[PDB]
């Protein structure tokens, strides 16, 4: 039953993919805008 | 043109199994 793994497959990817890319993302405004926090314009997240 | 016949109801299996791929 394919069908059935595609869709839940697919979403997999999506849940691995969109964290990693706004974890990326945000993070470089979000430690500058809203946390006096030291890091500045870098990342965390080993993106396992 | 449009005649009726037996067998078009192919057209309905095709359907449903490209749908379910």
């Amino acid at each position: 039953p394919y069908y059935l793994v595609k869709e839940s497959l697919k979403a997999g990817i999506s849940i691995c993919e969109q964290w990693v890319i706004v974890c990326n993302h945000l993070t470089g405004q979000v430690w500058q805008r809203y946390v006096p926090h030291p890091w500045k314009n870098e990342k965390y997240f080993p993106e396992t | 043109t449009e005649f009726t016949e037996q067998g078009p109801r192919e057209a309905e299996d095709l359907d449903c199994l490209a749908a379910e791929v």
